[PDB]
């Protein structure tokens, strides 16, 4: 990344050389990931405000 | 649609266009770049005398505006606005006779 820039994308990042139309395939994983912060989790996975 | 977050508007509104075809006596310069994501635009204006070519001399440029755009930049296009009266049969997208 170029410092202080916002990546606004929806297209699926090509892993394993897979042209995907937002779809799955041979190791074609979703470009986004959502933190699974289960409430009252462990310290190493507790959420922090930064 | 808008889908936008940033705004910077100053409106000391005043009208002066003076549609003319005479020799150019008003010249503007704008220089655009970015460092660390801070987009910097430097601005200047000066009067000249030549009519057709570029007046070759020496001048200065000073910064005017800075923004925290934080966005990938690859392309740019300028903006132009011209529409004629009922006289021109060619519509706005079609015809114009004041270039
Ligand atoms: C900004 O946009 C440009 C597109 O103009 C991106 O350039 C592409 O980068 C990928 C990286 O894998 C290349 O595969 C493409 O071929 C590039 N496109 C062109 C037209 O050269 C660039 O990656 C974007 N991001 C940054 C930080 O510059």
């Amino acid at each position: 990344l170029k410092p202080f820039e916002r990546d606004i994308s929806t297209e699926i990042y090509q892993a394993g050389s897979t042209p995907c139309n937002g779809v799955e395939g041979f190791n074609c994983y979703f470009p986004l990931q959502s933190y699974g912060f289960q409430p009252t989790n462990g310290v190493g996975y507790q959420p922090y405000r930064v | 649609a808008n889908n936008c977050t940033f705004e910077y508007v100053s409106q000391p509104f005043l009208m002066d266009l003076e549609g003319k075809q005479g020799n150019f006596k008003n010249l503007r310069e704008f220089v655009f770049k970015n460092i660390d994501g801070y987009f910097k635009i430097y601005s200047k204006h000066t009067p000249i005398n030549l009519v057709r070519d570029l007046p070759q001399g020496f001048s200065a440029l000073e910064p005017l505006v800075d923004l925290p755009i934080g966005i990938n930049i690859t392309r740019f296009q300028t903006l132009l606005a011209l529409h004629r009266s009922y006289l021109t049969p060619g519509d706005s997208s079609s015809g114009w006779t004041a270039g």
